[PDB]
């Protein structure tokens, strides 16, 4: 049991309307983000009153970044004192398996990890307001991860353009879009830093033989229908093949004992695919679907068995 | 109710662990086999650093016991490093029964090997946190001419795995002093929650003059934000890498690359251009822009590496309690942080590059 | 200007300024209850057994949910203030940084925003030892031992020379203006209208407008310094005295119930902690009870202070012997609730 | 029933319950399951033995957490007794205007003000200012056990004497004023009361639900639901009927030793309880509170007119042929520290609140005064004009350009000069509201103008701008007098 | 918990023995259920994809270990949810690799060296438990073959466990593996640009002297017609956070020997653990 | 004693530092007792 | 350490520079670690100090 399951109280105060008590009650599979785990909390330590930092409500991009400094847990049954739920990080349940809900608009498959995001869609800035606490719950948004890597890669981009549209994304041909805000130049700038030092610690010595097959990969494009949509059309190895014709050193200082490639592919692995993880927060949630459906449906549960 | 949790047992060589001197409840460092070491070294160094080193500080090793994939104990493990931590008057304590308790002749010329060996792995570059694994807490052994069967809890808690000797079965964490850094007090988190355990390694890149030294981190803070952590402590130890590590690489002198043109480039018109089969001819290839690029001598992000990190278990407690006695190890007095229910779980390395 | 006023600070020049110092304190007391025959209905439930498990063992934890009814048709219970124990916080200067703040423009020239900073903060009790990140609070460098208890924050707000004395020399606001909600009518915006409105008159000394010009009005030099509106000193964990003085969005929150604010100050909650080393805002975690004089009245208190050493010594005396005045010299003698205690 | 007495001339309380959860912990080992299962046991006397080291290791924790629940309501009987209750120097004031009127005119509430502000100031550590002295305390204790309304219910069973008089109040003290207390100012009359042991119970009349099963679809098995009320409500009068029967039969009071001390007209329990509960434990006791107090000290002003005096002619008299360090404006003040500290607080400790470059953010100011549309005033300081043409004709194409601009209202800054500087800060002058920062004159310029260029404005409206006072001598007179 | 893969009828003789050898080996079910048909199991049911779309495929997919065969019926566990239930699933080395203890271990397609019932008409192809370090070196040397293709006789020889492997034992793999190339060196090509683009100085500093000063810099907290560039950040991200998914090859398994060898060699049987 | 009997009922910094401001004071006060203020009675008897 | 502040007034390093530092006047005279002054019988009531 306490390897296995690990439950919180997140108790609930005495004064609550039933306007109020009644609006807990639909928020059965959520996403709650816990300071630390404890076994006793409250309302007060949930909500959005608890996230501010000093004086200053951060925006969608540095709600990012209080996300991964704190625990996410799911509630898995409200009770009239008390809200009980289950931080990701220790153990799911005995049996393994916490229902989720989807506040996406977009479907869940098998097999998907699962990351969340803060609720940056328009049309879904639905916030569980409590009017007799002044309690306001900001629910975030359980999405694909390859959805939450675009999402990610359009915050960070655009704060990049300000310190000097985007905001259309796609997916399975059903079109939406991201809510446009000015941003803090506080969390902007934490974001630039995990970029270019994951950046510039993926280039290696043997990564200017790699540099010399981009005449080889677009002179190949004319031939593959593979390599012809893998490229893209506004990519930057196309404008650089047309204008710069690279080529490698001749030789490498102990050129005879080491492998020049090789040490370049695993830090390229070890800081630049690892770079995802660095901006957002961990995808430790997958989806398993036992017997209902493959595809689980915008606004129903779907069962969670966890993710490395 | 009784938890659930997993033993392992594995015939052991006594050289460098000793389950008897040790008691029952020290962590335990399993390698891998040594003859993979000497050509990870010849093939994973850095231009210009002596890869026949790690072939030669290993091999006067074993000619120094004798007067296979083993185990390395944690009091033995502390009392090699023993040179490199803050807290001396205790750091010289645990060497001082080392040499006194372990099974043998001449125990403290291993230690002053066992180090070289680690320094020789910093150097030759095969970083022992790819090298040093985890296996699990003592909880029983049996004792044998030069070898033991040695029973550890692999993932579980502690407390649950039965000694043996109805006596007194239970074992709890024993830890020396020198490693246990909190970081709970250090900060300033007072407040009650579950805390995790880490093994952290740290490292100094200089040319001979390099160290190893082995913590056991209590936190309130997740594996995927421990590196604001890690740096905070260890800042100075990432500066003297990046500026020091990086040596008898040969540097261009001075630089030759100019800076990158395609802002420049592809802004005119009248730059000459190239069409999908134009280009890889030599006719063709001609008229375009050279650019020949020098990465040597780069200070490279695992030349740069001070730190590595691992999950090790967590306390689900509200309030974890440690503890700071003296226990008795044969003759001598240790500054000894006993644990108190810890739950297994490994994890995966990190470097901290 | 910031160096110019830097060149005679230090050098001994008395600049067309004048700063009324803020700083708050807190006393342990010894308080005296009183209640009555039943002036409180007291229920109680069912224990409740939970069981968790540990890898140290399994633990019970017990709990009993209990209730509390207050059948008092008025009032029916009350605490008395008898003597005073220690002070937790030393009477002392600690002078305040703004270096330890963040969010404020810098001017412009490299070369002499970094002279000022390495001018102030070095060699100060105070200022950071290491340059402030871009997230978090600054830390306050810890000092070795302390004697006194805990240091009191002092402020410096900015006021004309050619105000009276006589303004001080009674329980007074450091605004300037008298604010507070108490003071209001039953309109909508009459609490705006008394801190703000310069075209009426102050209702604590009604032949003037105001004390201060520089403190009193919106967007002041008094305004931009310490609100909670506009964030200078968010970043810092060091308390400002006066942020309960200047925020106009607190004080027109508050309610204008006499039956209820009088209960109200009687366990409000205090803006300091004591588990602190200098003086600290509090951790959103913590609670104090401390009951709040200062929360009704938005007026702050006179202490026994001069500004020669020659004259504070007619003081010690009592009352009537202490001199006040001397060409160009002043006494202000308390008017406190520590008048008569010897602390 | 509210009161009402009738003049000449032409309810229900609702109270919310509030709510709290206590918490205690119990923890065992994991040793000490395995004893108590039965796993870790043999025939041998030790492991026998070594059961009563684990069974009484529950005894030893059964009891120090269910007693913790006796001693808890005494604990939160405290912090809400505390929360109630208003302090005497805000009470004295309100009972004597509740009593009086209750009148809703803005004067009497402008009167409360005067009297909350003194009587906190006089009457708030009495023991301490007044102490020494005997019958203003014994007046002081009066005013505790009158200044409260007593309260509505009636228990069932009263405390009381071995007299038999019933108690009508509690005072809480601290161990050291419980001491002095019974020395000189009180009189224990009573050590041993009657005491209630018993609990109060309920009357249960709550609405009830049925749910039961019907197998078929017929007259009678339906009324079954119907019969299943009254059979459920037959059963709360069962109940009801043993909670008035077990409440008559209980044994009722018993004998309790507890100090009784009489204040005026009625007796009152004196009790410090930092002896029985928070001896041991690590809580704070609650009657122990706090001050906030937050304080005024004037560094760098200067005297009035007819305040520029010294007591006598020789009063404080430097060596002869020396200049008077007083006659000089003061920088400095010394005031009492917390240890008997002659301290010392002057101008250089203000450096860090100046010299922090936020003294020269106008920007906030600038913008924002700037929202409704301020009129046009005189621009007379408010322009300046590029230099064209010889030098000689210079001022004759001002004054007949400027004619009629030098005759519509007053000159701004010519007419602060001739303000006492108790008149300044009056609400005489419309330029209270352009007086804003020590260093940035505010004042209403010319819409849209680019500067400098041509020789009279446009006829446009005005705003509020800002320029850099640059030295000391550019203060207002008001401000520093001559 | 266990599932069940109903083998249907028709089995010829030398079919029944070819199950029979598959005792402790690693299945991928789509989604875990009761009622399951081998031709789910099958490599009829991956379409022939490629190395890439083997590792794609075996993240969407459920791993799953055989237990005892029946006649009629396999029987398996999945590795997710019955295995934190139950003890311990005993695991078959199909590598050249000894495991040793206290291994984290991952799977890796069949790269190196196919069970196929020939009356059923399918193939099956089941992975190579091999240890999770050599994991992300036995796919970074493929890799490092293939660009040069578009070697260095040490890239062929690996040590582990004082074992020589020959990863050259090379035709029809470095056409197998060509997808993985392809994509490997373009995420590598996309991004050593985009940096040069933001941050042009890079190469032209000076190595020692002037680089190590600006990378300090990067260290610290304290200091705070047109390229489609801003278009070409978000194209790389999504593109390199795939491939950070897909190469992690994360460990299910971590062996725990107990009451054994130290060390599980090829062909024997290992025990497995995942959960404390 | 008496500053110290107040502080064993409660152990931070500061209230460490005021202990000090207790034993300073009451030890330059309340040292020798019946030779201070042993002409009066009630001083004495408590 | 005279970086930072006297625990007895907070609002100066010191109140003497040549006895509080190390090797001052005064540290050199009375200490016994230097001894100055232990051959002579007469006490030093600063020894402590």
């Amino acid at each position: 049991m306490l390897a296995d399951g690990f439950e919180t109280d997140i108790a609930i105060p005495s004064g609550i309307s039933r306007p109020d008590a009644a609006a807990l009650q639909r928020c059965e599979g959520r996403v709650v983000f816990l300071p630390t785990i404890r076994r006793q909390l409250t309302l007060a330590d949930v909500a959005h009153e608890s996230f501010v930092s000093g004086g200053v409500s951060p925006d969608t991009l540095g709600l990012l970044l209080a996300y991964r400094r704190r625990f996410p847990a799911v509630i898995t049954r409200v009770l009239p004192t008390r809200i009980v739920a289950c931080p990701l990080d220790v153990g799911l349940t005995h049996a393994g398996t916490v229902n989720l809900r989807n506040t996406s608009p977009v479907d869940l498959c098998n097999g998907d990890p699962i990351s969340l995001v803060p609720p940056v869609f328009e049309g879904q800035a639905t916030d569980v307001r409590l009017d007799s606490l002044d309690l306001t719950l900001r629910f975030p948004v359980p999405l694909p991860s390859p959805l939450a890597r675009e999402i990610v890669a359009r915050l960070v981009a655009r704060g990049i353009r300000d310190l000097n549209d985007l905001n259309v994304l796609y997916y399975n041909g059903s079109r939406l879009s991201l809510l446009a805000d000015v941003q803090q130049l506080g969390p902007v700038n934490a974001e630039l830093r995990s970029l270019v030092l994951n950046m510039v610690y993926s280039i290696t010595e043997g990564t200017t033989i790699i540099l010399t097959l981009i005449p080889r990969l677009f002179a190949l494009s004319a031939q593959d229908g593979y390599v012809n949509a893998l490229l893209q059309m506004q990519s930057v190895t196309r404008e650089a093949a047309q204008l710069i014709h690279p080529e490698a050193p001749a030789l490498m200082q102990d050129g005879e004992r080491r492998l020049p490639l090789y040490e370049a592919l695993v830090a390229w692995l070890t800081h630049a695919g690892q770079l995802g993880d660095t901006l957002a927060l961990a995808p430790v949630v997958r989806v398993c679907t036992f017997d209902g459906a493959a595809v689980v449906r915008s606004g129903d549960m779907a069962p969670v068995i966890r993710y490395p | 109710g009784s938890p659930r949790h997993h033993l392992t047992r594995q015939v052991i060589l006594t050289d460098l662990c000793q389950p008897n001197a040790d008691r029952a409840g020290t962590l335990l460092l399993a390698l891998r086999h040594p003859a993979d070491l000497p050509h990870l070294a010849h093939q994973r160094a850095p231009p210009g650093r002596q890869t026949e080193r790690l072939g030669e500080a290993w091999g006067q090793l074993m000619e120094a016991t004798a007067l296979r994939a083993g185990l390395v104990s944690f009091n033995f493990l502390v009392a090699a490093c023993a040179a490199s931590y803050d807290a001396r008057d205790a750091a010289d304590a645990v060497r001082a029964h080392v040499t006194a308790n372990y099974r043998g002749t001449r125990v403290g010329a291993r230690l002053d090997r066992f180090s070289e060996c680690l320094r020789a792995m910093v150097h030759t570059h095969v970083f022992p946190h790819e090298v040093m694994r985890f296996f699990g807490g003592l909880v029983s052994w049996v004792t044998q001419d030069e070898l033991a069967s040695v029973t550890a809890v692999c993932a579980g808690p502690q407390e649950a795995a039965h000694t043996g000797h109805p006596g007194r079965p239970r074992s709890a964490v024993i830890l020396p002093a020198c490693a246990f850094v909190d970081l709970d007090a250090e900060l300033g988190l007072g407040g009650p929650g579950a805390a995790f355990l880490y093994l952290v390694f740290t490292y100094r890149q200089r040319r001979d003059q390099e160290l190893c030294c082995v913590y056991v981190i209590k936190s309130q803070l997740p594996p995927r934000g421990l590196e604001p952590a890690l740096e905070r402590l260890f800042g100075r130890l990432r500066i003297t890498n990046t500026i020091h590590g990086t040596e008898d690489m040969t540097p261009p002198a001075p630089n030759r690359n100019p800076d990158f043109p395609l802002a420049g480039l592809a802004a005119n018109p009248q730059t000459p251009r190239c069409s999908a089969g134009q280009v890889t001819n030599p006719q063709f290839a001609d008229r375009l822009y050279r650019w020949q690029p020098d990465l040597r001598g780069r200070p490279t992000a695992r030349t740069c590496t001070y730190a590595a990190f691992a999950e090790l278990g967590m306390m689900p407690e509200d309030s974890p309690r440690c503890l700071h006695r003296t226990e008795r190890f044969g003759a001598v007095s240790v500054p000894v942080v006993i644990l108190e229910g810890v739950v297994w779980r490994p994890g995966e390395w990190r470097a901290c590059a | 200007s910031p160096v110019a006023l830097h060149h005679q600070l230090k050098t001994g020049l008395h600049p067309g300024f004048g700063f009324t110092v803020v700083r708050q304190d807190r006393f342990v007391t010894e308080n005296v209850l009183f209640s009555e025959r039943a002036s409180e209905a007291y229920f109680l439930g069912q224990l409740q057994v939970a069981r968790h498990e540990t890898g140290g063992g399994v633990n019970f934890t017990l709990t009993q949910p209990r209730g509390n009814v207050d059948l008092g048709v008025g009032y029916t219970a009350v605490v008395a203030t008898a003597t005073v124990r220690n002070p937790v916080t030393d009477m002392g200067n600690l002078p305040q940084n703004f270096y330890l703040g963040r969010g404020a423009p810098p001017l412009l020239d490299n070369a002499a925003a970094v002279y000022l900073r390495n001018a102030v903060v070095a060699g100060n009790r105070l200022g950071p030892a290491q340059p402030v990140p871009v997230f978090g609070c600054a830390q306050v460098p810890r000092r070795a031992g302390m004697d006194h208890g805990q240091d009191a924050v002092c402020e410096f707000i900015a006021t004309p020379v050619s105000t009276d004395v006589n303004y001080f020399r009674r329980p007074c606001n450091p605004r300037g203006r008298a604010a507070g909600g108490v003071y209001a009518g039953d309109k909508e915006g009459d609490v705006t209208a008394l801190m703000y409105d310069h075209g009426q008159s102050d209702p604590s000394r009604a032949f003037a407008a105001t004390a201060n010009p520089w403190a009193s009005q919106r967007f002041s030099y008094g305004d931009l310094l310490y609100n909670g509106a506009y964030h200078l000193n968010g970043a810092s964990p060091v308390l400002s005295p006066c942020f309960k003085f200047f925020t106009s969005a607190d004080i027109a929150a508050k309610h204008r119930c006499l039956e209820r604010l009088i209960v109200e100050t009687g366990s409000a909650v205090s803006t300091a902690t004591a588990a602190s080393d200098v003086q600290f805002k509090r951790p959103p975690g913590c609670r104090e009870l401390v009951e709040d004089p200062c929360g009704l009245f938005q007026e702050a208190y006179p202490l026994t202070c001069a500004s020669d050493p020659a004259l504070l010594r007619s003081a010690r005396n009592g009352e009537a012997h202490a001199r006040e005045t001397h060409f160009a010299q002043y006494l202000v003698y308390d008017a406190s609730p520590l008048k008569g205690l010897a602390l | 029933h509210q009161p009402l007495i009738a003049r000449d001339g032409p309810n229900y309380m609702t109270k919310i319950i509030d709510r709290r959860a206590l918490n205690a912990a119990f923890s065992l080992a994991t040793e000490a399951i395995a004893l108590l299962t039965g796993e870790a046991l043999d025939g041998t006397g030790i492991g026998a033995h070594r059961q009563l080291r684990a069974i009484q290791q529950l005894a030893r924790n059964v009891q120090a957490v269910l007693g913790a629940f006796e001693r808890g309501t005494a604990d939160q009987m405290l912090h809400v007794l505390l929360e109630k209750a208003p302090p005497l120097a805000l009470l004295l004031p309100m009972q004597r205007y509740l009593d009086n009127g209750r009148l809703a005119t803005r004067v009497a509430r402008a009167t409360l003000v005067a009297e909350l502000k003194r009587s906190f100031c006089e009457t708030s550590f009495f023991l301490g200012k007044a102490g020494h002295r005997r019958e203003a305390v014994e007046a002081w204790l009066v005013d505790l056990t009158t200044a409260t309304q007593p309260s509505v219910a009636v228990p069932r069973l009263t405390h009381a004497d071995t007299r038999g008089r019933p108690v009508d109040g509690v005072l809480v003290t601290t161990a050291p004023i419980k001491q002095r207390l019974l020395q000189s100012f009180l009189k224990v009359e009573d050590t041993e009361a009657d005491v209630p042991v018993t609990y109060g119970e309920m009357v249960l009349n709550g609405a009830n639900l049925v749910t039961a099963l019907v197998m078929g679809k017929a007259v009678r098995s339906l009324d079954d639901v119907g019969r299943h009320l009254l059979e459920m409500q037959e059963e709360q009068l069962d109940l009801n009927r043993q909670t008035l029967d077990e409440l008559e039969s209980a044994p009722q009071t018993t004998r309790v030793r507890a100090d009784l001390v009489s204040i005026g007209e009625k007796l009152v329990f004196l009790e410090a309880l930092e002896k029985r509960i928070y001896a041991a434990t690590n809580v704070p006791y609650p009657l122990v509170g706090a001050m906030d107090l937050t304080f005024v000290l004037p560094l760098g002003l200067f005297n009035p007119v007819m305040e520029r005096f010294a007591a006598h002619a020789g009063d404080l008299v430097p060596a002869p042929g020396h200049p008077d360090p007083r006659a000089f404006p003061p920088r400095q003040l010394f005031f009492w520290g917390k240890d008997r500290q002659v301290l010392r607080l002057s101008l250089e400790h203000a450096i860090g609140t100046v010299c922090h470059p936020s003294l020269m953010n106008v920007d906030a100011a600038v913008g924002g005064l700037n929202r409704d549309p301020v009129e046009a005033a005189n621009p007379y300081g408010a322009y300046v004009a590029a230099p064209a043409g010889p030098a000689a004709d210079m001022q004759q194409l001002f004054l007949n350009a400027w004619g009629q601009r030098l005759a519509h209202g007053r000159v701004r800054w010519v007419a602060e000069g001739q303000m006492t500087p108790e008149q300044f800060m009056q609400p005489d002058n419309a330029n209270l509201a352009l007086e804003l920062h020590p260093a940035f004159d505010f004042f209403v310029g010319v819409a849209d103008v680019e500067l400098p260029g041509g020789d009279v404005p446009p006829a446009g409206p005005g705003e509020i701008q800002a320029t850099w006072r640059v030295v000391n001598g550019n203060l207002p007179l008001a401000l520093c007098p001559a």
